[PDB]
């Protein structure tokens, strides 16, 4: 039964998000640094984010217990084929909206219907503004409610691949992003960013107040920066890798701009038409929360 | 000592499973949490509802 003394749980050795490569395993700070980009001239300019709506979905009846972690995982960086998944049971969430209710969610990513015997969970009372944020993501698929996967994009690359100097201004020159890779790289960063543990973090975002939001978002502006770039290469239109004399690059067609099918086939992770409703959905959800 | 006294130790599960639904079924509110300051004042007045 954790608890936060308003450092919160990322302030925690417990779970720490690490990228491994490089033959040792290192912080998403040093990773970035890789990333190089020049222009191509067409202007990315930042729309306006329209809020989310009210109305939560309901969590339809259902004995046992949903891995409701899994797909949130599962559906963003999933890097195996994933199937149609508009459906499912994707918003148990909204049982732990409520006041009183004695459902809770656990560590390692489950949502129990009765606090059972020796499982460690999140505390009951900064789970509960999580929910009425993010059990929102239940209607996802629900027409004249999915966001529009678009406009979001654009607000994605000023994020991962924008210097300060143009974000203060709201507007930047299309960028086409190379680093130095290996083997396998973009699949091997999906099949090591998944197993992450994200409601670790998104727990954080909804509770920790102006004092320790302020320094939070300083020691996680990285942390974001990371899930934000693989789930940008299932976007880009290509995937192309450049040769030096030795050395390989991996340059990436068109960070922030959206195509609508993936460049990587087979280079790359993947997204499926039911996923474009899906990220843009998580993508407004998470940004006003942010930003 | 006398292997008795001193303070009594339990495990929060089987706490949980015992104490925890049997104490329910009255009418009595949940036991009250220690403090990080000192209440040797109330710890068994609040132990008294």
């Amino acid at each position: 039964m954790l608890q936060q003394p308003t450092g919160g749980y990322t302030t925690l050795e417990q779970f720490a998000f690490t990228i491994r490569n490089d033959g040792t395993n290192a912080t998403p700070t040093q990773f970035l640094q890789l990333l190089s980009y020049e222009a191509t001239e067409n202007e990315l300019v930042k729309k306006t984010i329209p809020t989310p709506e009210t109305h939560l979905p309901s969590a339809r009846n259902v004995p046992g217990n949903v891995y409701i972690e899994d797909a949130i995982t599962q559906a963003l960086f999933g890097i195996s084929a994933q199937n149609v998944n508009a459906h499912g049971y994707f918003s148990r969430l909204s049982a732990l909206a409520l006041p009183n209710t004695s459902a809770r969610l656990g560590l390692d990513g489950v949502i129990y219907n009765s606090e059972t015997i020796n499982i460690p969970f999140y505390d009951p009372a900064a789970v509960a503004n999580f929910a009425a944020t993010y059990a929102k993501l239940g209607n996802a698929s629900t027409p004249r409610y999915r966001a529009d996967m678009i406009d979001i994009y654009a607000h994605v690359g000023l994020e991962l691949a924008g210097t300060d100097a143009e974000r203060a201004a709201g507007v930047m020159p299309v960028k086409r992003a190379k680093f130095d890779s290996w083997e396998g790289s973009l699949i091997s960063l999906s099949r090591d960013v998944v197993n992450w543990k994200i409601l670790a973090f998104l727990i954080d975002l909804c509770s920790l107040e102006g004092e320790a939001l302020r320094a939070f978002k300083t020691r996680n502006r990285d942390v974001f920066r990371m899930m934000l770039f693989i789930m940008s290469t299932a976007v880009a239109a290509n995937v192309v890798n450049r040769k030096v004399t030795k050395r390989v690059d991996r340059v990436l067609e068109y960070i922030g701009v959206n195509s609508m099918r993936t460049a990587g086939r087979t280079a790359t992770i993947t997204y499926d038409l039911s996923r474009h409703e899906f990220a843009a959905k998580f993508l407004q959800l998470t940004f006003t929360r942010w930003n | 000592d006398d292997l008795d006294e001193g303070i009594r130790m339990t495990t929060y599960d089987q706490y949980l499973s015992h104490i925890r639904e049997r104490l329910h079924i009255t009418n009595v509110p949940d036991p009250i949490y220690i403090t990080g300051a000192s209440t040797p004042d109330q710890i068994a007045a609040s132990v008294q509802a």
